[PDB]
RNA sequence: GACGGAGCCAGCGAGUCUAACCUUGGCCGAGAGGUCUUGGUAAUCUUGUGAAACUCCGUCGUGCUGGGGAUAGAGCAUUGUA
């Protein structure tokens, strides 16, 4: 065998040129919601998060899962800069330790932390 | 005519009475007619040649 | 000397007050008199929003 | 229009785009029996294929129907301007497909399916038998399931 | 100015409301009976029709000074 | 579409042999003789008013009255 | 006796003037004809598919003879309609601004309309000319 | 009665100063929207709010149907720190 299988594509752009491209070219090919999100708010939104994020991605224990990087920015779009890192996402409590996946691109961090224990009609 | 809905509901209204009198006039008796006959409640606006 | 004391209070229901009594609720905003509706009902002669008909 | 005198050229139910289509009614809404080609889309296919709109499905000798077939899985190839489509900037190849009868639901499937690859709250709201468009489940929609 | 006449009259009513409630709270022990607001050239007269206005006039220039000053410094009046 | 949104040759000839004595023909008449639907009922009204047989004395679609040429 | 297009009923004039500008061939039917909605307050594309633009050109031309001026947005406010909000009742929306604006540019190119001062579009002297002329034609075909 | 042209009609109204309201017009875009000015602190301009229900001319023909617009998807954009 010779074929190292393939990478997934975001919208016609594979992962190998996703991670090492930019934030802003990603939000170019990201849809109108993410493009409108990063069109405004140019005042360094993942500020402490990126520094601690890369600090635990570099403090990762030798190709294991990195240390949790905890934030309240539920509204943060997963960008290919943070692929392979570990994010702690709030919901009222409960810092959810989440692996960032290659395929997880384009959507909000608050989509990855459920904010309620669901319904339980009855269920004693 | 202005109307005011207010809360078992409630309604008020209103009365802006606005007119214009044009006195193509010397400035002497304009100054006199604007200093004299002061009165509570009435707004006088003294503007100049129609432009 | 304090850096963490304020949410954006420029819009929302908390963005103003009743000038009599601080109210966000019941606040009349037509013609900007900024009175809550119950104090509007009370001070409507002091401001002059009279019951005419 | 006019009385014409047509013959066994008038043929009833035929299969185009993998499903069966009723004859003797207007081609525009004959094609809306087919999945993925809506009323606007089928209307514009019957316009852009140089087809008389007023005919039935009982008419339409095979060239115009074959060109309609050719249009429906090749939208921007024959100038359908990609605002008139359903799956813009696709999700993997990033192109603009107008997916069809056995494709569109499948590609619809693929959208929902890739949510289970991501773990977003969209799929989480999908799985429990609920509405993902955020409206209340408290009072409305009671014939549900 | 640059005030719409609708908003102008509503704001004048708000001003007379603050006059009435404030001078109600203020000069109640002078037997405050009412204000009236009369703007003339060079003046804007708030008349305190009341029972005991010698306690309003003040010692050879007092509290009517201080009351005009309170109204002055709140309402940004010259 | 119960039947006859196409013309099926013998139908128009049976119309020409069955519009004598029709005091009342219209869209709904050419439907309700167990016959041609309102798409090409208008076509056969236009094509009998094309020559002779039916004469119009009202105006528009949803409401017509056409007669025998007497 | 003398004619005006106010002196003629509107609908038969607009049919005759649609057929007249069909005869003319001075069109500007930009290229997105019948792939377009022609009014945002509607769903389906127009039914004739060769034209609807001469109909709308006739309507805009006679409506500009009868008025001082109308704008792009005024024609959007005119040819807009009540589109169904489905589970909710109806509401009026401005039409597609492109289509009406291209009708204005088309009638400007022929000299049937002219960009008005104060904003809007006045009927041109050739516009008044051609409208009253084939309005006289539309009466004398019904004489 | 749907659908599109085509005629195109009100009254009660609200509208921006020590700011960002009504928006005309003109373009660009199917659109959404955007652009640029323009007027109106309002019998002045938005606005004559050219509203729909309505009127004509047909596409439909009695068919969960072209009635009905539930679901749902993806894209485009606007509101807003989100």
């Amino acid at each position: 065998k010779k074929r190292v299988f393939k990478t997934h594509s975001y919208r016609g752009v594979d992962l190998e040129k996703l991670l090492e491209m930019s934030t802003e070219d990603f939000v170019k090919l990201a849809p109108a919601r993410v493009r409108r999100r990063f069109a405004r708010g140019m005042t360094s939104k993942p500020a402490g998060f990126m520094k601690k994020l890369r600090a635990a991605k570099l403090a990762a224990p030798e190709n294991e899962k990195p240390a949790p990087v905890r934030t309240h920015m539920r509204n943060m779009i997963i960008v290919p800069e943070m692929i392979g890192s570990v994010v702690g996402i709030y919901n009222g409590k409960a810092f959810n330790q989440v692996e960032i996946r290659p395929e997880m691109l384009g959507h909000y961090l608050g989509e990855f932390s459920i904010t309620y224990t669901p319904v339980r009609h009855g269920r004693a | 005519v202005l109307k005011i809905s207010t809360r078992t509901w409630e309604t008020y209204e209103m009365r802006i009475h606005k007119r214009y009198i044009d006195l193509e006039a010397p400035v002497q008796i304009v100054k006199r007619i604007t200093q004299i006959t002061i009165e509570p409640g009435v707004d006088v606006e003294v503007v100049v040649a129609s432009n | 000397e304090n850096v963490w004391f304020s949410h954006p209070r420029r819009y929302g229901k908390g963005s103003r007050q009743c000038r009599v009594c601080s109210s966000h609720t019941g606040l009349i905003r037509k013609y900007g008199l900024n009175i809550c509706r119950q104090c509007f009902r009370e001070k409507a002669n002091d401001i002059g929003f009279n019951k005419f008909r | 229009s006019l009385v014409v005198q047509e013959q066994g050229s008038f043929q009833h139910i035929l299969r185009l785009l993998n499903t069966n289509v009723d004859g003797n009614i207007k081609i525009v809404y004959a094609l809306t029996t087919i999945k993925g080609v809506g009323r606007r889309y089928s209307n514009l296919v019957c316009k852009k294929a140089d087809v008389d709109l007023h005919k039935r499905a009982g008419e339409l000798t095979q060239e115009e129907l074959e060109r309609i077939v050719q249009i429906m899985q090749n939208p921007t190839h024959y100038k359908i301007p990609a605002w008139f489509l359903n799956r813009q900037n696709d999700i993997t190849d990033g192109k603009d497909y107008h997916t069809l009868a056995n494709n569109v639901e499948s590609k619809l499937r693929d959208d929902l399916e890739r949510l289970k690859k991501i773990r977003a709250h969209r799929g989480i709201r999908h799985f429990w038998g609920l509405r993902v468009r955020g409206q209340h489940t408290k009072t409305t929609g009671r014939r549900r399931a | 100015a640059l005030i719409s006449k609708k908003r102008k009259l509503v704001a004048d009513g708000v001003f007379y409301a603050e006059l009435n409630e404030f001078f109600t709270r203020e000069l109640a022990e002078e037997g405050y009976s009412g204000v009236e607001v009369r703007v003339t050239p060079t003046k804007t007269e708030v008349i305190i029709r009341a029972t005991r206005t010698q306690d309003v006039l003040g010692e050879n220039g007092r509290r009517i000074n201080e009351l005009t000053l309170l109204v002055q410094k709140r309402f940004k009046y010259a | 579409a119960q039947h006859a949104v196409i013309l099926d040759q013998e139908k128009y000839d049976r119309i020409l042999k069955e519009v004598p004595t029709y005091r009342y023909v219209s869209v709904s008449v050419l439907v309700d003789r167990l016959k041609i639907g309102g798409s090409l009922a208008r076509i056969a009204l236009r094509h009998l008013e094309k020559e002779g047989i039916i004469k119009p004395i009202s105006k528009h679609s949803k409401q017509a009255i056409y007669t025998r040429a007497t | 006796p003398g004619v005006s297009v106010r002196d003629v009923a509107a609908q038969d004039f607009i049919n005759a003037y649609a057929s007249f500008l069909q005869r003319q061939g001075k069109l500007e039917v930009p290229g997105y004809v019948d792939i377009v909605k022609t009014s945002s307050g509607n769903e389906m594309p127009p039914q004739d598919a060769e034209g609807w633009f001469y109909k709308r050109a006739a309507s805009v031309a006679r409506h500009i003879y009868m008025r001082k001026q109308v704008g792009v947005g005024k024609l959007n406010k005119l040819y807009g309609g009540a589109k169904s909000r489905g589970v909710r009742p109806y509401k009026h929306i401005d039409a597609s601004g492109s289509i009406n604006r291209k009708v204005l540019q088309a009638l400007e190119k022929i000299g049937i309309v002219e960009i008005s001062p104060k904003g809007g579009r006045r009927i041109s002297e050739n516009g008044q000319r051609d409208l009253d002329r084939i309005a006289a034609q539309t009466l004398e075909e019904d004489e």
